[PDB]
């Protein structure tokens, strides 16, 4: 009686992450359609993530006041309608699209901060962990499907607008299900508590470095997932061979496959490395960061040579980078005591979104514009400028790796502090 | 796949000093909260002392405070328990127990059901 609800929620999350990244797979066309610089292309994702991080704590609090199913159904319909309306914006008005992206961010934040609570309430066993794994495995599949949907729809209909039309309709078919087949589960000072928790977590050392590391990871993931298809299209343009829907299709498929493989390999490496030292969880993550960096820079030296080498680097870097997702949560839960775990998770997500994904696309676009304005205008210069701008990603990756190394250094001391405080 | 070996148990003089050692070899010991239990001939398993993963949190029984000291060396994966001024009620079979590390109040987990790993158990006579 509850499995149908879990399946519907998983499909809704697939739709959520498909609609989130649909803009990126057609981003180039948007930049061509509105005739704007790369600053606006960065602004789309930046405003989306900023609205998401602003709205996330509010919906997290609100989900304990009213009916969660009602809020979820309202949010899904809201974001679907906003996307559908944005799919008809005139060319002259650009900022209205950014406002629509912000509204989409609010709507998706509602779903992302509500649905996991419903799933946790539905089941209480290892089956709950299995359901959560199924739900959260919808992230890479949804991102890959979003890239594929945007590229294929642009290829087949000859217009990018249709992409922003495909996702919302399914959401409608999803939304009704949420109002119908999802059961209602009757399951169940704050400011001062939050302030005390923040004061206590500031004094914590490994938590801050883990937050910085995951902020760097979010920065890298957002910037790359936003700008890589455009960079590859520009490289194909400058390449002697003349062509880019297939490029986005390949990137999306590689993204999904690498997400699955990287999550599995990271989990397995953590399992196999726990038997040798207690600092396995951070260090492995650190290795992954390094494992990404040496490969990420590789594409910036191999993009001008051939596309196959670029895609190989994308595959390896995506795997090694996505390896940290499962381990970061364990790193967090190992240090913070259960009393403050919810506040720690909320603040870590807030900081990771703020210092990371919020500014990465806009910063990359700003760097690209600054480099391009001082140089001659030519497609080769566009591609080279975008490469030099994306060169800031591996530096942040290495900084995050060093932060993970520091977390590994302070891991045992912070664990001892946590256990002493719990037993005190 | 963790197996515990007890040592240092046996007949001792009344009120003498004794040391009990628990060794874990199957897997790394820095991932397990350990504890000692005593089975009495006329009673069931009784909690004695417990230590967390690092060693910064230790819990005892109100009838044993100030007499027994429990410590651990995670480098050699060996837990030690020094018992001094042995009362005659201390004669029992001591079992070393290990559980996966959890950030719970060690004073709350005395139920002989939370510890899924057990040792052979050595007898001590006062
Ligand atoms: C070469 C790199 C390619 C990156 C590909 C980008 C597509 C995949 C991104 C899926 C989204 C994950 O992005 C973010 O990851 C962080 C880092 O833990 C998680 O936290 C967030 O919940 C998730 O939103």
């Amino acid at each position: 009686g509850r499995g149908a609800a879990a399946a519907i929620l998983s499909l809704g999350n697939v739709l959520n992450y498909l609609d989130r990244y649909t803009v990126a797979g057609v981003l180039l066309d948007i930049q061509q359609h509105f005739g704007v610089k790369d600053r606006g292309a960065g602004l789309l994702q930046s405003v989306f993530i900023c609205s998401f991080m602003v709205a996330a704590p509010i919906f997290g609090y609100l989900g304990d006041r009213f009916n969660r199913k009602v809020i979820l159904s309202c949010g899904i319909f809201f974001w679907s309608a906003v996307t559908f309306s944005s799919s008809f914006i005139p060319q002259q008005y650009f900022w209205l699209l950014v406002l629509s992206r912000g509204l989409v961010g609010i709507g998706e934040a509602s779903y992302s901060t509500i649905a996991p609570t419903i799933i946790g309430d539905l089941f209480t066993k290892n089956t709950r962990t299995l359901m959560l794994s199924v739900f959260y495995f919808a992230i890479p599949l949804g991102s890959g499907l979003g890239y594929i949907t945007g590229s294929s729809v642009k290829q087949a209909a000859g217009d990018w607008h249709w992409a922003l039309r495909v996702s919302p309709v399914l959401g409608m078919i999803t939304g009704t299900l949420i109002l119908i087949l999802v059961p209602a589960t009757k399951r169940g000072k704050a400011r001062t508590s939050w302030l005390r928790d923040m004061k206590a977590l500031i004094r914590n050392r490994s938590y801050v470095f883990s937050s910085l590391a995951t902020s760097a990871v979010s920065f890298a993931t957002g910037a790359l997932g936003m700008w890589i298809p455009l960079y590859l299209h520009r490289a194909q343009v400058v390449q002697k061979t003349a062509e880019g829907a297939k490029d986005s299709l390949i990137f999306g498929a590689i993204t999904c496959f690498t997400g699955f493989l990287g999550v599995v390999t990271g989990a397995g490496a953590t399992r196999w490395c726990r038997l040798k030292t207690q600092r396995a969880d951070p260090l492995v993550c650190a290795v992954g960061m390094l494992g990404s960096a040496i490969f990420i820079c590789l594409i910036f030296v191999a993009a001008k040579s051939s596309i196959v080498g670029a895609y190989i680097c994308i595959f390896v870097g995506e795997t090694l980078l996505f390896s940290n997702w499962a381990i970061t949560a364990d790193i967090l839960m190992y240090v913070v005591i259960p009393t403050r775990r919810a506040t720690a998770v909320a603040l870590q997500s807030f900081t990771s979104h703020l210092l990371g994904d919020a500014g990465s696309p806009y910063l990359i676009g700003f760097i690209s514009d600054l480099i391009r304005q001082s140089t001659k205008d030519s497609p080769l210069w566009e591609f080279l400028s975008l490469g030099y701008a994306l060169m800031l990603c591996p530096f942040v990756v290495v900084l995050g790796g060093m932060f993970f190394l520091a977390t590994a250094l302070f891991f045992v001391s912070d664990r001892a502090r946590a256990e002493q405080q719990v037993n005190q | 796949q963790v197996q515990l070996v007890e040592s240092g148990g046996g007949l001792v003089q009344a009120g003498g000093s004794l040391r009990l050692s628990c060794a874990a070899s199957g897997r790394l010991l820095s991932w397990y909260d350990m504890a000692w239990f005593r089975q009495a001939p006329g009673k069931e398993r009784e909690f004695v002392a417990a230590v967390t993963s690092t060693g910064a949190g230790t819990h005892y029984v109100d009838s044993v405070k100030g007499r027994f000291t429990i410590s651990r060396v995670n480098a050699k994966n060996t837990m030690y328990l020094q018992m001094n001024s042995l009362k005659p009620e201390d004669t029992a079979v001591y079992y070393c127990a290990a559980a996966n590390t959890r950030l719970t109040a060690l004073s709350l987990r005395t139920t002989t059901g939370s510890w899924a790993y057990w040792g052979k158990g050595t007898p001590v006579t006062v």
